[PDB]
RNA sequence: GUCCAGCGUCGCUGGAC
């Protein structure tokens, strides 16, 4: 189970941390990327619901 | 034998001898190179975009490489600099290899003569390089054309860059110790200046007999590149005056005579090669094709256990698209086989691969998302819908009728057949079957939903198409999707009651209250009614059936109220109460959801005991029919051609009622006894059971569950104005499945929930609208005594036969007061015809 | 043979005894 907090000791504005809830899916693309290697190589995130998305590849 | 991995990366380099698929053609080529110069010269490999040229080139040159011919790395024409000519490439290419042979003599004597020979012809060609990129003539220049020159005493004066470098390739090969040299061109099929400086340098400087060219593109565009050459040459200015018809198509044919001999002339006839596609490889199942394909689908899987490409797509279209095994799914297969290699295997790979880590199903959704990345491109060409996250129920229904509106074609579009000439609309056409059978999968009554929004928003459109020049087709085909509200919804009788105002808005032409489906019950009381025809009063409807006749009505605001009595809104309402089963209280909700706040406007394009448990005793009915529905409607698997069907057998059944009914309609038909008499309680007798009637055949002949059809081989009707049809078709039915040991709710799962509906029970035999029919009261018997096995409750009791069958009684399941009530228009003139 | 039923703009077709 997700365990998320909300009056974090800091309380940071939205409580975003780190592997928000993407953690599933972050999983799944470094796995592949991993079993890429073991010739196009190239990947793709697409644009959802207009959002930024740049806080995904950091 | 080619067998094939589908858990490869699939590269072109990666493609070794075993997994490539071109073996035959590969060595018709190979050796039809040497048997050339052994006694232009110049091959051309052809396919079109997709089919494989890359990775075949790779395996000939490959091949030549292990009477001997050298052959240079294969050169691509688009990743070369834009500025630097083919010739220059060329030159680095054969200079590479050349100066790695000379590395290898063993005798000193024979390096220095030949090493310092071929390096005064390089210098020679180096100081050539200024007729080929100049933009001007320089004098400067003169006096070194007019050189003579002890190197072969050139019979050619000038510079001549051709014979400059004619000798050179007769240098190399001394050096290289072999006949002649090939030079290999990749394909350009991706720009359109690459192919012109190709094009030009082979008509010009490889002409000799030491060199052999293998191009490798398509036609099309290398038509398409002269063609536009060509008009070049004709001078601007006289493009613009004497642009008359026959002065325009004077010059059109000499250009295509232009483009056609050229074309020839570069590449002859008698050397070009079609490259085959997946279909010519494999053929049909039944003919045959001069190879053999095997794919896998697992890891390390035993070659034993490969199987055919055909069944590799033909499992994936019958599983993931619920179609039956027969040639509807035949022809989705065929077609998907005539696509490019490289999009195959993309849609091939991505859903077996997905599959294996699915397990780790709703396989639909599998191919779902698999089939939208591939054909994405196609989908913007017909304007559908691309969020992801938005793959809502409604959102399909946007799709469809929008679909069909680009096809053309509203007789066939619903069938979804991928029968359009344009190729973008055929790559769309299997997607939408695939998310029609993605959103139901087994939907509790979605499948009633999506059949009405889904199909009948369509067909409906076709009384507009009838009567109706081009500013007028977006003028109606935008606000009816607003007015109609497809694509925003919150119900499906919702939909169904704004129907009532599109059927009503040009009625019959004899004025008739019957309609496609719909019969109108007056409210207001006429004067001096013939007859025992009473006015229609909502409140003599008994008790636990006035919850199915309240769904039945449905009042538009035209001017004047009208109730509309609807099949529409029996099957709408059905949606309603099978959507969601958690409580018993909005089980009754969707019975009055409807009634007293509903208001239905005119269309714009118009231009013209205590009583508060009389319910409760039907209620506990249908929360136990729920429990059947959610039992048995999770493991159904609806298809994406009975929706297309059931509305076809519905439409045009309905149709035959409504001209068959108009001029039928007289007095001495208030008790029903015989047929050739029109009562309302009838008229709707017949929507009500053609709606059971279309669903019997098209569930029998296509779904999943039914692997093999139930049904007589005869002739398929539907009944109009009896019931024999109907019950004939049941009794085939009842020993087939019998005889199998089959029972009726596995192998024919979709009838029998809705059969066993108390919404519908007190409308299939209405107490007047029952003819006497003493011949045919064997019918009536027999066919409701079927009707006792599917059925197991047998609620009739054998009592409420007898007061409908004779011509005071209590009744609960059957309405009593609709043979009374009126239609507007009903003269009555004329009475029954002696019989 | 007569009947029921069905499709077409009366013509045509289906079923039973
Ligand atoms: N023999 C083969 N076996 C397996 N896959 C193949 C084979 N030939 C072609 N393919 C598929 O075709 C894809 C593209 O191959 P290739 O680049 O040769 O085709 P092309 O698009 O016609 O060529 P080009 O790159 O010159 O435009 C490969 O990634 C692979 O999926």
């Amino acid at each position: 189970k997700i365990i998320i907090n909300l009056f974090a000791p800091n309380l940071p504005g939205s409580t975003k941390e780190d592997d928000l809830i993407q953690k599933s899916l972050r999983d799944q693309l470094v796995e592949s990327i991993r079993n890429s290697i073991a010739g196009r190589n190239v990947f793709f995130v697409d644009g959802t619901r207009g959002a930024g998305k740049t806080t995904f590849i950091n | 034998k080619i067998i094939i991995n589908l858990f490869a990366p699939n590269l072109p380099g990666s493609t070794k001898e075993d997994d490539l698929i071109q073996k035959s053609l590969r060595d018709q080529l190979v050796e039809s190179i040497r048997n050339s110069i052994a006694y232009r010269n110049v091959f051309f490999v052809d396919g079109t975009r997709g089919a494989g040229k890359t990775t075949f080139i790779n395996s000939v040159v490959k091949s030549l490489n292990s009477v001997n011919i050298k052959c240079l790395p294969t050169i691509d024409p688009t990743k070369l600099p834009r500025h630097e000519p083919i010739l220059v490439t060329v030159t680095a290419r054969l200079n590479k290899m050349v100066s790695d042979k000379l590395k290898g003599y063993w005798a000193s004597n024979d390096y220095r003569k030949q090493k310092e020979q071929w390096q005064n012809h390089l210098a020679q060609l180096q100081r050539g390089l200024h007729l080929l990129t100049d933009k001007e003539y320089k004098p400067e220049y003169f006096s070194d054309a007019l050189k003579l020159d002890a190197q072969l005493d050139y019979s050619i004066g000038g510079q001549d860059l051709s014979e400059i470098f004619e000798e050179l390739v007769k240098r190399a090969c001394e050096i290289l110790d072999c006949k002649a040299i090939l030079i290999t061109f990749d394909d350009i099929d991706t720009q359109f200046d690459a192919g012109w400086d190709v094009l030009e340098s082979i008509r010009k400087f490889f002409n000799s007999r030491k060199l052999v060219v293998v191009a490798t593109g398509d036609l099309r565009l290398y038509s398409q590149l002269i063609r536009g050459k060509q008009y070049e040459n004709y001078s601007k200015t006289l493009l613009e005056q004497e642009k008359e018809s026959v002065r325009l198509a004077e010059r059109g044919y000499m250009v295509e005579h232009l483009e056609q001999q050229y074309l020839l002339k570069l590449f002859p006839v008698q050397k070009r090669i079609q490259l085959k596609t997946m279909l010519q490889l494999v053929g049909e199942k039944g003919k045959a094709g001069k190879e053999e394909i095997k794919v896998k689908t697992e890891p390390g899987m035993q070659d034993i256990d490969a199987i055919d490409v055909r069944q590799a797509i033909g499992d994936a279209v019958r599983e993931g698209l619920n179609l039956r095994e027969g040639s509807d799914a035949d022809m989705y297969v065929n077609e998907l086989l005539k696509q490019p290699v490289r999009l195959l295997m993309q849609v091939l790979q991505d859903f077996y691969t997905k599959k294996y880590h699915a397990t780790s199903l709703s396989v639909p959704n599998l191919l779902r998302n698999a089939l939208y990345g591939s054909m994405l491109s196609s989908i913007y060409r017909a304007g559908l819908n691309y969020e992801q996250h938005r793959f809502g129920m409604d959102s399909l229904c946007k799709d469809i009728f929008t679909y069909v509106k680009q096809d053309r074609d509203f007789n066939t579009g619903f069938y979804l057949r991928p029968q359009s000439e344009s190729e973008a609309l055929r790559n769309c056409s299997i997607y939408l079957a695939s998310q029609v059978s993605e959103n139901c999968q087994g939907s509790l009554s979605k499948f009633l939903q999506m059949l009405l929004v889904g199909c009948g928003s369509v067909s409906i459109f076709n009384q507009f198409v009838t009567e109706l020049d081009r500013e007028k087709f977006e003028q109606l085909i935008s606000e009816y999707v607003a007015y109609m509200s497809v694509g925003r919804i919150e119900s499906a009788s919702h939909w169904a009651n704004r129907c009532c105002a599109v059927v009503a808005n040009s009625p019959n032409d004899e004025k008739i209250g019957v309609f496609l489906g719909m019969v109108q019950l007056n409210r207001k009381s006429r004067q001096h009614m013939p007859g025992g025809y009473k006015k229609f009063n909502i409140d003599t409807e008994n008790g636990l059936a006035k919850a199915a006749m309240a769904s039945s009505l449905s009042t538009v605001a035209s001017n004047n109220l009208m109730d509309f009595c609807s099949v529409f809104n029996l099957i709408g309402a059905i949606a309603d109460i099978s959507a969601c089963r958690c409580e018993r209280s909005a089980i009754t909700n969707a019975f009055n959801k409807v009634i007293a706040q509903t208001t239905c406007i005119v269309p714009p394009w118009s231009e013209a005991q205590d009583d508060a448990t009389e319910f409760s005793d039907a209620i506990t009915k249908v929360e136990q029919w729920l429990k059947n529905v959610n039992e048995i409607e999770i493991g159904i698997r609806p298809s994406a051609l009975l929706i297309g069907k059931v509305w076809s057998r519905f439409y045009f059944n309905l149709n035959n009622v409504a001209d068959q009914h108009k001029t039928r309609l007289y007095r001495n038909a208030e008790h029903g006894r015989m047929a050739s008499q029109s009562n309302a309680a009838k008229i709707m007798r017949f929507n009500v059971l053609a709606f059971l009637h279309a669903v019997l055949v098209e569930e029998s002949l296509y779904h999943s569950v039914s692997d093999r059809e139930y049904i007589g081989e005869g002739l398929r009707l539907n009944p109009v104005t009896s019931v024999d049809e109907f019950e004939k078709k049941i009794k085939i039915i009842g020993e087939k499945l019998k005889a199998d040991n089959k029972t009726w709710k596995n192998t024919h799962p979709l009838f029998f929930l809705l059969i066993s509906c108390p919404i519908l029970h007190p409308f299939i035999f209405p107490v007047g609208g029952i003819n006497c029919s003493v011949k045919a009261l064997n019918k009536e018997t027999s066919f409701n005594k079927l009707i006792d096995e599917i059925v197991g409750d047998k609620l009739l009791s054998d009592e409420e036969w007898d007061y409908l069958t004779k011509n005071q009684q209590i009744f609960q399941n059957t309405i009593t007061s609709l043979n009374s009530s009126t239609i507007v228009g009903a003269s009555y003139d004329k009475d029954t015809p002696a019989r």
